[PDB]
């Protein structure tokens, strides 16, 4: 994932 | 150094030598050198025949005379070399045969001469007919042998319907196939422009779908030659000078070894 | 990245070196760039050949063929209960033309089926839902004779059910070709005369066809019985190869196409007339 | 089985790299889509196919 | 059961899409590929390859071997331009339909200098010295080597190289020109003009052939892909 | 957080700084806040401008088209059983209006449409199901002639194909433009006229038009052969902006739009009557 | 096939919406960005810009220049009001065109200190002292300056500094205000007095302008976008 | 509800598909298999056992 | 490929932060929805272009 | 419980390894796909079924 | 991999080990390759028999 | 995940 | 995953  | 140049070259294959001191450099078609079918792209299980020194070298086919009125010339390969010495005899022996080729094209005139010789190899050559019947030219005549064939500079539809001809029909500028011949330099080749060079040099790789096929059912490569500007000469409205082709097979090979193939030319 | 390279800055020349004068009758291509004949600055360069690549030049579903179909009472005279189309490139030119710039290729199939039918007649009660079968039939395999006889129990042959009004239909085919690469032109012949043949017919072929049957047929029916009034229908067929390799370029077709092969008919006069000094 | 790869951003939003992601639901690879991540060539083979290739500032013959 | 909602688009058919389906032949046992010599990566390297401009399409010579030919002669008017042409490379009837031209016809948009090669096929005892030029828009297209010397040009002298290439540098305004005809995105013009004049001896031909031949340079690229003009088909 | 500057308590004062005098002729907009000229308490601020960033001002699909296509028996005199639109947000006047905010735009575009039909006649029968066909016509491509000719054969470019009674159709546009934005303002011509020209006609031009056919047309057709009985159907596109950047800001259009450029006819009184001295 | 359930809403399009759809050109080469000049992030940005307010909208002034002018005169009657206005950013005719009401008639909603500034258009010979005030809504409109005075007011002193700003201080009982008219969330009254009268030398004109604008102040914000009634269309 | 979007072939049968589907007859108590002599893994390998040509096909 | 974000909750249930989760899924960023996370800036290039930007509680003209 | 494979990749795109991914949604192994991963075997039990099998260079009978 | 097996070189023969000959009588398939019986070249085989599983 |  |  990429969780901003 | 020493004096070496792009002009002067000595080609050898076999017992047969060529020396041009009018060169325009040489082309390898698409980059690739003719070579032998490897063991990971092989398919014919059976131990092929590899004649060498006995096929591959240079044969020279009968002169043409390039005149005013030329609208051009062209052969298909293996074809042109089906009577070719010992190359034939195996051609027609086996069934199968692959093979790649050096073509030398020969056309010398004087510094007062004129004129230019577009000289191209395609791959899987179609020609057009002579009729309103679709891919209807027949064997024979779809394979002149060592003649070749010619173009025209236009359409004759062979009317006859009752007992037709079954010819091709080639136009010029339509590189005897629905397409523009200004788009042909796509196509590997060289110039013969009578003012630089005497000669045009194309080593042609063997160029299929598969890595060897029926050399009798189907040609390999086109040599189309076409006259992209006209003889001229002096004042003399009618000159002539020759245009020989000198054809070399390489790394040549066959499978499917049989009773001979003898085709019906007639 | 992937872009394409960059202006270099270049300046005034006075030199033995000659970038502006070349021999075309090598058969090359002098490999010049605007800074070897004009004075360029520097420019970083953004563009790309993102969309010319092979895959974006052939990446779009193209019409290949209009298959026609009826559902009506079966009375007994030459009839369209059934229909059967050798799948080709050949029917339609766009495609055709585009696929004709080599002279080899190879690639996966994906065929998508657009589906509509209407009411032939003024009228008489109406009609329920169709469902379409759409079967491959392989060279060898059976083909009908019949719009339900035994052959569209497809046991072995790929069949698509096609509901009226659904998303249209969608499949993909492998690389299915007898060599390591389809043939767009073939320079040969299925047959050769030979000397001591009987009639000189044994040996007789099309110029430039290879098997006779080439890759088979899709024959379409209407599953349904049919309704009192007659439905007309129409199955659209769109093809788009994926995953595309090819080989060999070629001059594209530059006068109206005359069938299956190379061979041109009329209107052989593609170019306009303009005048030499005329811009 | 997911593959996660880079999307080259043409118009960008007033909100940098940006991806998308991608599953193969097939065990046939002709069912794939298609890539489009294609990689380019030198034209040479057509626009230079020479045994002896020159250099352009050079006589082209010599 | 996956609680799911249908957004707009669904059930769609895009010609351009790019989206998984089922293999009608499934497990099938693929050909392998073999190395075959030629293969093409990108449009573009076909549009790179130098191919001949049917640059004479006169009455009598368009659509016949004399298009591509264009008559140089000792006694020529010097004055006169020898050939004058727009440069808009998928619309101009002497560009539009050479391998250039032909890949542009399937895009919208073009980009990038281009270069024109000359052929000199005249005997090796004839000589001369020719100006060819290009003249970004904007102005009177050139009919005097007056004005012609004036914008982007190469002297070309005949001799033992036989040909001779002009590069038409990438000066435009937009990003992006368009491949059909507009004002808006013209390119220019080019013309051709004797500088000095083709001297022969005597015993030689006065008149002979001057090929020519388009291709791109490295910087050029094409974008929005099109159905050509091209090519139709009747009912 | 993304909430507005807090107030500041602020409280009397005898001073030499005047924030409340100012110049405007410098150009300049007076930085004043209530606590400048009247005494303020602390607030914390929580409001914010979520909604009025020029995505959220935006982001939301507006009606740009209304296409009209009938499905018919081909009679032989002028019909609609295909059109087509040149595609702009200016037959439109809301869109047009808040785009024109600003002088030059950057975006990407969603297109969504939707379809309706219905009965033109009394009664001959009815219809089943209609797909449509929506195909772009970039500029320099053949457009049709016929509802049914070779053109819709779509090979390159992009078409829709529509299900009528599904989800409406819905595709997404790249950034498209020739320029490095797009111009909602341009003032020049596409021509200039030369001293030399043979006729003045040469050089005329539209004043403010650039190219002749900015992006194209989208072609509709149905692709069903006709019904006994007529079908009219109506094309709605809605157009939305996404992933937007805006520059140069204007003055918002005060007067009724007349035509593609800023020309104005008439109801040039946009203001009421109102008394100097009335609330 | 995984189970899926179709949700209400499902096939539905709303205007409204934020989804995903597929490319119809794809992987075309986009033009890149430049930086141009002049930015905006935010309509905001743009009602924070001071744009003249139409003050004089009597019959023969409003859809003219004079529209802008307001008199002011040293034979002014001083116990009239030299100008009345309501606090309807949006509806009020006098602000409701103004860059600021424009904006604010795209959305339902607004709150937040506004600006009011006033630019002397005067000789330089020319001096004087006005009262501008604001009185938040519930009690009678101004008529006298004795009314104005008791609410927020700025007496302004004309002179080198040629401009006045009055900040209307967000005063309301709601936390957002309607953008149009409606007594349950109206704004106030502003008024103009002079507090002494403008004086001249001779030779000096005795009537002159005054030009007036509107800002919104860095605490403003709107919401609820909706259309506005400042453009329409024909069948 | 996860928004969807419906793909072309979308609600289709293809008679070569190779897909999950619900299964009538729940929790059934399976026969195991036994170890039966002559199990075939390929039809290739039928086509390696010598079987009899009719090489005399006369009237 | 997954992207996890917090959203601005306006309207609390009676039951702290709460996300959502975006995945794109075409190579396309035209095809992408909106981020709607927009960065804004000042007005000052509008509102005060002048080349000596003065402070507000000094005189305009001096 | 997703199961990742690689495919038998036939024609490549002008783009190494490819994979796809499968999940069982249903309790009952009747209820899933075929797997289409299946193992051969020797003829032999057919071709050559003798009790004293011998090797083709010798001679068969002895 | 599920290729099926390449094809060995196989050259002349003079010997005592006669592939070629065999008795059906016993109820055996002889197991002849091409290499038994003619000359061969090395083939890498690629072909598969994924198709025809049961 | 099990990936074989 | 296979990110690359
Ligand atoms: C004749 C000239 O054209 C070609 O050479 C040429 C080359 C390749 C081509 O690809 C098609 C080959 C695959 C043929 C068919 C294989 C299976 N097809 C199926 C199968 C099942 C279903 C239900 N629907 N379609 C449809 C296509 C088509 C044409
Ligand atoms: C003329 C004034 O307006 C403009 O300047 C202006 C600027 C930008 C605009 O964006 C549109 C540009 C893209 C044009 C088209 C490109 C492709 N389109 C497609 C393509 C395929 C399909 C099936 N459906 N729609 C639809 C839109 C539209 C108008
Ligand atoms: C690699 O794919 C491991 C991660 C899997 C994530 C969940 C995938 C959900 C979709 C299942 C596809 C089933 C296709 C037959
Ligand atoms: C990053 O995305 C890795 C995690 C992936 C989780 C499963 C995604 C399931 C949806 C697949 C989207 C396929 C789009 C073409
Ligand atoms: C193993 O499967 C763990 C990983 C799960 C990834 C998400 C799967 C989403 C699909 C759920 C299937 C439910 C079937 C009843």
């Amino acid at each position: 994932i990429s969780e901003v | 150094a020493c004096g070496y140049s792009d002009r002067v070259l000595q080609l050898t294959l076999g017992n047969s030598t060529i020396t041009t001191q009018e060169a325009a450099n040489s082309v390898v078609a698409y980059g690739r050198w003719p070579e032998f079918i490897r063991d990971d792209e092989a398919n014919p299980v059976d131990q092929p025949t590899e004649p060498d020194v006995a096929t591959c070298r240079f044969y020279t086919l009968d002169t043409v005379m390039w005149g005013k009125e030329s609208k051009g010339w062209w052969w298909k390969l293996p074809d042109a070399l089906r009577d070719m010495g010992l190359f034939g005899q195996n051609m027609y022996y086996h069934y199968l045969g692959r093979s790649g080729y050096t073509v030398h094209v020969q056309c010398n005139a004087s510094k007062f001469h004129q004129g230019a010789l577009g000289v191209f190899a395609i791959p899987e050559y179609c020609l057009a007919g002579d009729s309103d019947k679709q891919r209807y030219t027949s064997y024979a005549n779809a394979n002149p042998g060592e003649r070749g064939g010619k173009f025209y500079s236009q359409f004759n539809k062979d009317n006859a319907v009752t007992s037709p001809k079954r010819e091709f029909c080639p136009v010029d500028y339509l590189l005897g196939c629905g397409v523009l011949l200004g788009n042909a330099f796509v196509y590997p080749h060289q110039i013969i422009n009578l003012r630089t060079n005497n000669s045009a040099t194309i080593v042609l790789p063997y160029v299929n779908a598969l890595a060897i096929d029926s050399m009798v059912k189907h040609n390999n490569w086109g040599i189309a030659i076409l006259p992209l500007s006209p003889l001229d000469f002096a004042q003399d409205s009618s000159v002539e000078i020759p245009i020989t082709v000198t054809i070399a097979p390489m790394c040549s090979e066959f499978n499917g070894l049989r009773n001979v193939t003898a085709p019906k030319f007639q | 990245q992937d872009s394409l390279p960059d202006t270099k800055a270049s300046g005034p020349a006075h030199s033995k070196e000659v970038p502006a004068l070349t021999a075309v009758e090598t058969g090359a291509t002098n490999p010049l760039a605007p800074s070897d004949t004009v004075q360029t600055r520097h420019v970083v360069q953004r563009r790309s050949r993102s969309e010319s690549t092979i895959e974006s030049f052939f990446a779009r579903g193209a019409c290949v063929a209009i298959i026609e179909v009826d559902n009506e009472q079966p009375t007994t005279r030459a009839q369209k209960l059934f229909a059967m189309w050798r799948i080709t490139y050949k029917d339609t030119v766009q495609l055709r033309r585009k696929l004709e710039f080599f002279t080899y290729s190879r690639f996966d199939m994906e065929f998508t089926f657009v589906v509509t039918a209407n009411f032939t007649n003024a009228n008489n009660g109406h009609a329920l839902n169709q469902v379409y079968q759409i079967m491959y039939i392989p060279p060898g395999a059976p083909t009908p004779k019949s719009w339900d006889d035994y052959t569209w129990q497809t046991s072995s042959n790929p069949s698509i059910f096609y509901t009226y009004g659904a998303a249209p239909a969608r499949i993909s085919v492998p690389y299915v070709g007898l060599a390591n690469a389809y043939s767009h032109f073939y320079d040969g012949f299925a047959k050769v005369p030979l000397k001591t043949d009987a009639n000189d017919q044994i040996g007789d072929s099309l110029y430039s066809a290879m098997t006779v049957d080439d890759f088979g047929v899709l024959a379409v029916r209407v599953v349904n019985d049919h309704n009192p009034t007659k439905v007309t229908s129409k199955v659209r067929i769109y093809m788009k190869p994926k995953h595309v390799r090819v080989w060999c370029p070629r001059p594209p077709r530059a006068v109206p196409y005359y069938g299956p092969g190379v061979d041109y008919r009329n209107n052989l006069d593609p170019l306009s007339e303009k005048g030499l000094t005329t811009y | 089985g997911a593959q996660v790869s880079s999307q080259k951003v043409g118009a960008h939003e007033n909100s940098s790299t940006i991806n998308y992601t991608t599953i193969n639901y097939y065990k046939d690879s002709a069912s794939n889509a298609a890539s489009k991540q294609d990689y380019s060539q030198d034209p040479s083979k057509f626009t230079e196919p020479l045994k002896d290739v020159l250099i352009k500032t050079a006589p082209a013959l010599n | 059961g996956l609680p799911v909602l249908n957004t707009p688009g669904s059930n769609q058919y895009l010609t351009s899409d790019n989206h998984q389906s089922p293999c009608a032949i499934p497990e099938f046992d693929v050909t392998p590929p073999i190395d075959i010599p030629g293969e093409v990566k990108n449009m573009m390297e076909l549009a790179e390859i130098d191919t001949m401009i049917p640059l004479n399409l006169e009455s009598t010579k368009r659509n016949t071997m004399d298009m591509y030919r264009v008559t140089l002669s000792d006694s020529a008017d010097l004055s006169q331009p020898i050939l004058c042409l727009s440069l808009s490379p998928a619309f101009d009837p002497r560009l539009s339909h050479t391998m250039l031209g032909e890949v542009l016809n399937y895009y919208t948009h073009w980009a990038g200098s281009l270069k024109f090669t000359f052929l000199f096929c005249g005997s090796m005892m004839a000589t001369g010295k020719i100006l060819v030029a290009y003249a970004p828009p904007g102005a009177q297209p050139p009919t005097s080597r007056k004005e012609a010397m004036l914008g982007t040009h190469v002297i070309w002298d005949l001799g033992l190289q036989s040909s001779c290439t002009m590069v038409v540098p990438w000066i435009s305004n937009v990003t992006y020109r368009q491949t059909t005809q507009d004002s808006f995105t013209e390119g220019g013009y080019i013309s051709m003009f004797y500088q000095t004049r083709i001297v022969v001896p005597l015993s030689t031909p006065k008149s002979m052939s001057m090929l020519g031949f388009v291709s791109a340079c490295n910087d050029f690229s094409v974008r929005l892909l099109r159905d050509t003009t091209h090519i139709s088909q009747s009912a």
